[PDB]
């Protein structure tokens, strides 16, 4: 696998066209209050094709 | 970490800001008044000096000023 490319798999909302949303920042999933913090239901926003 | 870069009460000077679709659009238009307290009545219309085509999310804005 090459780990050098990515795509967004999580976000709270849509782009509207070209909206280059680049943040990574962890993704609480509703029920686990993250605060940016990885676990269960706290999403990395983005995977790697590998 | 810097995706972009560029470099080109006599009077009031205006100017308009706005987004479309990540197409960051400016316009302008200055004279010289002789209303010194504000605003004068009659009419005048901007015209634009630059599109850019930055595709950041814009909610809220600030001005720059000198400092002594």
């Amino acid at each position: 696998g090459n780990y050098n490319y990515l795509y967004r798999l999580f976000r709270k909302s849509n782009l509207k066209p070209f909206e280059r949303d680049i943040s990574t920042e962890i993704y609480q999933a509703g029920s686990t209050p993250c605060n940016g913090v990885k676990g269960f239901n706290c999403y990395f926003p983005l995977q790697s094709y590998g | 970490n810097c995706t972009f870069e560029y470099v080109s009460f006599k009077n009031l000077r205006e100017f308009v800001f706005k987004n479309i679709d990540g197409y960051f659009k400016i316009y302008s238009k200055h004279t010289p008044i002789n209303l010194v307290r504000d605003l004068p009545q009659g009419f005048s219309a901007l015209e634009p000096l630059v599109d850019l085509p930055i595709g950041i999310n814009i909610t809220r804005f600030q001005t720059l000023l000198a400092l002594h």
